[PDB]
RNA sequence: CCACCCGAGAUUGAGCUAACAGGUCUGUGAUGCCCUGUCCGGGGCUGCACGCGCGCUACACUGACUGGCUCAGCGUGUCCUACGCCGGCAGGCGCGGGUAACCCGUUGAACCCCAUUCGUGAUGGGGAUCGGGGAUUGCAAUUAUUCCCC
């Protein structure tokens, strides 16, 4: 009966699928029925254009109630339609991606090795310089992906930092104003909410430190 | 200098660093 | 260690940057003796000429310039291929050099070093 | 804005609402003057002896033709266009980008620069006026809409 509410979900009439949509979302969170579901969402999205932008919408909301490995090939399959570069597509899978670390999973959700394949990976992206559709979203990612990933394991949390903060640094040259208020915006509540609470385990640092302090002065 | 002038005097000289510093396929999977 | 300058003319900007090298000035990638209009090609030799073939030898220059026209573009060139130099001689050789440079490139024509502040009229209603 | 110290006093009493050169809405004067069109088709909208004014192209050698090389800026748009195929050209068919310091667009502009032919000849200067054909927008191209070839 799962699969035949699931199945119902790439219907082509939109009041069908919206009450699916709707009707998946309600029963899984209100979780055995969660690997199932997943293993349709990954076949769904190698079988096929019209038809991915519902099943992203579906993983959009989708991915908080997934476990490890399921996240671990949900998160190769989000980024295997980044290779190809529409636009319409990419702005939903980017958004997806903001719904998974928006809802801060605990540890059986989203274990802390898997934070550092991701951000590590969507270094490639970037998009030009200057477009401030998915720019805006995909600085907003990065945000949310290492905020979490600070709170999960804080000192490892330090050694992501300075390459994002690189990038953040860098992109301030971007001629669009709303490019410019979304990066301090980002790189203020960092500052604000990993680093603040735990200086005072970092203490006095010099130009010499080695291990976590050596990111702070890398963040100067 | 001014305004238009140097908006061109700067992105030209922007460029000619980046063309000295200058001088693959995206990861798919995540885990090895 | 570098020196990034810049010459302009009415609308022809350029940028220079130098550093050790063996003598050899490049233009968007072409020699000094390619570029386009050879009438004015001792415009482009006169920092060269004036100050001598030894006293380049020391420096790289490489050149990039836009906008502009065919010899708005020559008079950006020698602009900013003499003022490279006297940058270059300043902060890495004496002053008394840099000072020696100056003098005789300025009592041949003006224009080598200051720019020349002429540009286009808007017309109003 | 509120509370408070000092301070006689951090506000108590006498005068001022008013208006429509914008007008509107159909109520009145047996109010002052003075008289008793719609749809459809076709045409031309400068047809040209002349007087008076703008402009464009030229009368060539500091030039024309052919090839090659090499540089802009203000602006532009959901109408600007990229790319592929076909034709010799105007022009067709397909598929994308851009509501825009994001695409056109590193805005590959023209004089200019370098080679070739021409050689003072109403000439390879100058292009009017014409003949024949082709293509595009439009209900419609005749009195040549516009563009291309000889």
């Amino acid at each position: 009966v799962y699969h035949g509410l699931l199945s119902f979900t790439v219907h082509p009439k939109p009041k069908i699928r919206k009450a699916a949509q709707h009707g998946v979302c309600s029963v899984l969170k209100g979780h055995p029925a969660a690997i199932s579901t997943a293993k349709f969402c990954i076949q769904e999205i190698e079988k096929s254009a019209t038809t991915t932008l519902h099943m992203l919408t579906l993983l959009k909301d989708l991915l908080p109630c997934f476990p490890e490995g399921l996240v671990k090939s949900c998160s190769e399959t989000l980024l295997r339609v980044m290779t190809l570069s529409h636009v319409l597509v990419t702005a939903c899978a980017m958004q997806a991606f903001h719904s998974l670390f928006h809802a801060r999973p605990g540890l059986s959700t989203l274990s802390a090795e898997l934070n550092a394949q991701i951000i590590t990976a969507l270094y490639d992206y970037v998009p030009s310089e200057n477009d401030l559709q998915p720019l805006l979203a995909w600085l907003k990612v990065m945000e949310k992906a290492h905020i979490n990933l600070v709170r999960l394991q804080w000192d490892l949390g330090l050694g992501h930092l300075p390459r994002f903060f690189g990038t953040a640094v860098t992109c301030l040259l971007s001629p669009h104003s709303q490019v410019l208020t979304a990066a301090t915006q980002s790189l203020k509540e960092i500052l604000k909410e990993c680093v603040a609470p735990h200086m005072a385990d970092i203490g006095s640092v010099t130009s010499s430190a080695s291990g976590p302090a050596q990111s702070v002065a890398k963040m100067f | 200098v001014g305004p238009r002038l140097s908006r061109r005097i700067l992105q030209q000289a922007r460029q000619q660093q980046e063309e000295l510093e200058a001088e693959r396929e995206r990861t798919t999977r995540l885990g090895p | 260690q570098s020196v990034q300058v810049f010459g302009r003319k009415k609308t022809a900007t350029a940028v220079a940057h130098c550093k050790r090298g063996n003598g050899l000035i490049k233009v968007n990638g072409r020699p000094l003796e390619m570029i386009e209009p050879r009438t004015l090609q001792y415009k482009l030799l006169e920092p060269v000429l004036l100050l001598g073939k030894e006293r380049f030898a020391g420096v790289d220059i490489r050149v990039r310039v836009k906008g502009g026209g065919h010899v708005a573009q020559i008079y950006a060139i020698r602009q900013s291929i003499s003022k490279a130099l006297v940058a270059y001689y300043q902060k890495y050789v004496d002053e008394a050099s840099k000072k020696e440079i100056k003098d005789i490139l300025i009592q041949y024509d003006r224009t080598l070093l200051v720019a020349d502040p002429r540009r286009c009229e808007s017309k109003k209603f």
